């Protein structure tokens, strides 16, 4: 059937700077059924872009749709705060709705390197038996960051779980917390806690480490 | 003015039977075409069906066909979508969109019914310190927080009392373990000369399992 | 004949058990008793030999503008264009009346809806049904009038025997209004008006025409002196506009006018 | 007595939206045109716009045309001012007054709406000793605070015969610092204890610090 | 269109003195819109004169309008304390109300050149990675001081900020503080940290310095 592909998929740009998004149909596809749709974080879509270049009640001029056949494009001529967000592709043929993947358009700033953090796991926690090592990257940009986890020098798999803010409202950055889970019996086991980041902001990687005591 | 209100999140077992509503305001509800969108965590939107209020005439995306069925407003002016046994996998946000009378595009959104399907049963937080290292850069700046371990259903609310310390706080989005439970980490990076004259306590929240813990985050001795 | 098993209906001739299917008359009004469906007549939109009718609610196959899932279609009468089938959705483009109902048919062959330039005239058609507007009409936050024929109107319109004037966007025009180098007050419905209103300048006079003068109806007119209009009294100062509170002027005579409203409340007779 | 009267002053992040209310009391509320006037920190006065709640009518300043929306009373004697996106420089106080029907000016004023907007949050001051040398002058450095204000005071109360507290002056950080100063007798110093007690209610931090000579 | 220039910027005058305010129109204006407002410090505007020469409710005798043209004038025959004040006056102006920028009514006093004080940055504020450096320059009169900050006898710009208080309750005075900021790196680079002050009232350029030790 009909498919939408979306370039790029993430397009960091500044405030004030113009964006162009490009939504490409597997099949020639009528202008009367292409939309473009905006997403917030944590909110519902609302329309810009009906029938490819109509602009939807309320949206500022800023916003602007073209194309024809397979290759559409959303413009935002001036970036504001508010427009950044994701933003999908849709149209409708032989009786179903098809959707593009998102756009996320993310605010460009300088690289700022991330302030390593490492937590051991709590007296408390240990009581139970299971060990949770946590490993914290504050107020970091690009998001592209690499956390390897190493117990006495052994680098360690399928047994860690990273998750990411967004980016923050001041400074426009991302701060990550990568867990590492192990039963208190594994823990008791070894003496050298690691954590390894790898981030275009730091000279080399930076290792964040502790032995217990 | 125009809008669709959606029912409140749904936590579900799987297995189980849903019926999810969607209350159109503002405009001649018989007059527009009312769909149904997917929205799997993290992921984009996924188009299930479209009803025709003034006719009844309901279309399926063949990938919803038979799985789902959607109706409307047993007198006035609600659209339904429902399930006859609901899976985990169809843990997801619900959004239901009018569609316009040219050219097909979704003009008006619901804000989204969150539906929770898993095995799981309503366990409260164990909420563990993440104390200053000792090690921390005297005279800059340390990291301290919270591990809300292990809870169900989402979400938690973390704060540092009463309120007070919002500047350099990170409380991170959820990660759903392997054991069918949630966890998140609340972080705050604060002066190193602070550690000692100052007291760190998160509150944590979880109204599902009536639980309220609030921790005290002091260096380990 | 026709027959309802199970709330769906059905159509059987004499032999017996000769459930009937396809195309079928039943007086007046043409049914489809759909051979996939157990010879269940059609409701709603439904293909036939690659073409689209349209049934209503009780089976009887239909003319006209129709919701669909693509749009609004038109299920033509019979050779409405390329020799089509009653009811057969045509591949139709550009205005279309169906008694005083007016459609614009776009470029996809469906109804369009809102704003659009039909030769040098702007129509809106209802986002509800695809129906041209006619007469007075909200649309957004303001007010546009529409001809019989659905054209948008620019200048005065006479309304219920009332005056409403449409700027060169069709616009409503509320309030004290400058056209072309004259002033003129409207009420909040549109309505305008003679008499003295609150104007952002203050309390001026709409006056009506007058033989000498010169004045359009309802034209501010530079008014000064006292005015006498509609049983109440006016002081009007070389600002063109009504004072306020107490007024004696050489005449003798002192004034105490509404501060709300630029009326005498008080008139004490002096030397 | 005929009186406008305001909502509170409001902290808000950019972006966000806000709706100011100015509530009418004492007169006929449909009889009167009602104004939006700003004034910017250490600025004049400038017009907005006016509303005629009999009416319905509104003008906007072509300055403020699009960027605001002003509205009035759902039966309430109420006039609003309302931003859709707000923008830290829109930091400023907002009054409202009603205009006398001859001849324009405005009669009534509003006690005001602070409006303070700025991507930073809550911090609470750091505050730092400004020591003497050698009557002799010493105070307190109450730096990178948010939002304002803070207060100062010196030996709980006592001291307040030639302190010198400073305006705030806003930094390129987002936060705000400011000095309070005290001269006093040299004599006094090693004698009496000089103290400046700083209060920042919106993070709810009480710092005591004790000003006294280095050695 | 309609512009509202007022002159002085301020009038420095004693209680009890006659006080004259001018207020000039771009284009001849009608006497009905000319309005003038009083703004005491940290409380709202009130009107004081409207139609040019028409006194508000419960304003003071002492208050006078007048002028027509182009050239209006608000006059305070005797001032007094609570009459040290900002007055703006007003037009319209094809709606559109336009102000004058004010005129600040200010307490004329003999006079008083200033206390110099130099304060360098606390041994707390130093373990963070910032220095302040605070120039006093206590009760003094009139409000012109020029305040030049010198590090290592290089004159400093874009690094500081001045705040100055109303005019004292008691003395009529003015007190301003010049922070001088830098970071902990570039305060160690330099040994000599010295401000400059040129008031009326002093003999010649003060200067208050320290070396650090």
């Amino acid at each position: 059937e009909i498919v939408l592909t979306q370039s790029p998929g993430t397009l960091s740009l500044s405030p004030g700077e113009r964006a162009t998004l490009s939504c490409r149909a597997s099949q020639s596809v009528s202008s009367s059924y292409l939309a473009w749709y905006q997403q917030k974080p944590g909110q519902a879509p609302r329309l810009l872009i009906y029938g490819a270049s109509s602009r939807a009640t309320g949206i500022p001029d800023r916003f602007s749709g073209s194309g024809s056949g397979t290759d559409f494009t959303l413009t935002i001529s001036r970036l504001e705060p508010e427009d950044f967000a994701v933003y999908y592709c849709q149209q409708y043929g032989s009786s179903t709705w098809t959707f593009g993947q998102g756009t996320k358009v993310e605010i460009k700033r300088t690289v700022a390197a991330p302030s390593v953090f490492i937590f051991p796991p709590s007296d408390e926690q240990l009581k139970s038996g299971t060990a949770s090592v946590v490993c914290l990257l504050n107020n970091f940009y690009p998001r592209e960051a690499k956390v390897q986890w190493k117990v006495d020098n052994a680098l360690q798999s399928g047994n860690s779980q990273e998750s990411v803010t967004e980016q923050d409202s001041k400074d426009s950055t991302y701060s990550l917390s990568s867990t590492l889970t192990l039963s208190k019996a594994d823990y008791e086991k070894h003496k050298v806690y690691a954590c390894e980041v790898t981030h275009q902001g730091l000279s080399s990687p930076v290792t964040k480490s502790f032995n217990r005591g | 003015e125009v809008q669709l209100v959606q029912s409140g999140a749904e936590v579900k077992k799987s297995g189980e039977s849903l019926k999810i509503s969607c209350k159109g305001s503002g405009y001649s509800f018989t007059s527009y075409w009312i769909g149904w969108v997917r929205q799997m965590p993290g992921k984009g939107l996924e188009w299930m069906g479209i009803f025709y209020p003034g006719d009844s005439s309901t279309r399926y995306s063949p990938s919803f066909q038979g799985q789902v069925t959607i109706s409307a407003d047993k007198s006035v002016n609600t659209a339904y979508l429902q399930w006859s046994s609901l899976k985990a996998s169809d843990t997801a946000m619900y959004y239901c969109a009018r569609r316009r009378n040219w050219g097909n595009a979704f003009d008006i959104w619901g804000q989204g019914t969150m539906v929770t399907v898993s095995s799981a049963s309503t366990k409260g937080p164990s909420v563990f310190p993440l104390a200053p290292s000792s090690k921390s850069t005297s005279g800059g700046t340390a990291a301290l927080g919270c591990l809300v371990k292990d809870y169900f259903p989402e979400p938690v609310t973390v704060s540092w009392n009463s309120g007070a310390l919002t500047s350099g706080v990170h409380t991170f989005p959820a990660v759903l373990q392997s054991s069918g439970l949630y966890s998140l980490s609340s972080v705050v990076t604060v002066p190193s000369s602070s550690l000692g004259t100052q007291t760190y306590i998160c509150n944590v929240n979880h109204k599902p399992s009536n639980t309220k813990v609030d921790k005290r985050v002091e260096p380990k001795s | 004949g026709l027959i309802y098993i199970n709330d769906s209906l059905y159509y059987f001739k004499p032999p017996v058990n000769n459930l009937i299917t396809g195309f079928v008359t039943v007086g007046d009004d043409k049914y489809y008793f759909n051979p996939i469906n157990g010879g269940a007549a059609s409701i709603g939109e439904t293909i036939i030999d690659d073409k689209n009718y349209y049934f209503n609610q009780s089976g009887v196959l239909q003319t006209g503008v129709f919701s669909t899932e693509d749009g609004f279609k038109y299920f033509a009468p019979a050779n409405t264009l390329d020799e089509n089938l009653e009811g057969e959705a045509i591949d139709f483009t550009g205005k279309l009346i169906i008694d005083e109902n007016i459609y614009y048919f776009d470029d996809n062959y469906r109804g369009a809806v809102e704003w659009k330039e039909l030769d040098g005239e702007m129509h809106y058609f209802s986002p509800e049904t695809g129906k041209a507007f006619k007469g007075l009409n909200q649309i957004g936050d303001y007010k546009y009038y529409f001809n019989s024929d659905g054209v948008m109107q620019k200048g005065f319109v006479s309304i219920n025997d009332n005056k409403h004037y449409f700027d060169d966007s069709g616009v409503m025009k509320v309030g004290y209004t400058e056209i072309d180098g004259k002033h003129f007050y409207f009420a909040e419905n549109g309505e305008m008006q003679i008499g003295v209103f609150n104007t952002e300048d203050g309390f001026k006079y709409f006056a009506h025409h007058n033989e000498d003068l010169g004045n359009e109806e309802g034209e501010e007119i530079s008014y000064s002196g006292i005015l006498n209009f509609n049983n109440k009294i006016y002081y009007f100062d070389d600002s063109f506009t009504a004072v306020v509170g107490w007024k004696d002027l050489e005449d003798g005579s002192k004034y105490y006018f509404d501060e709300d409203t630029a009326e005498a409340y008080i008139l004490e007779h002096h030397h």
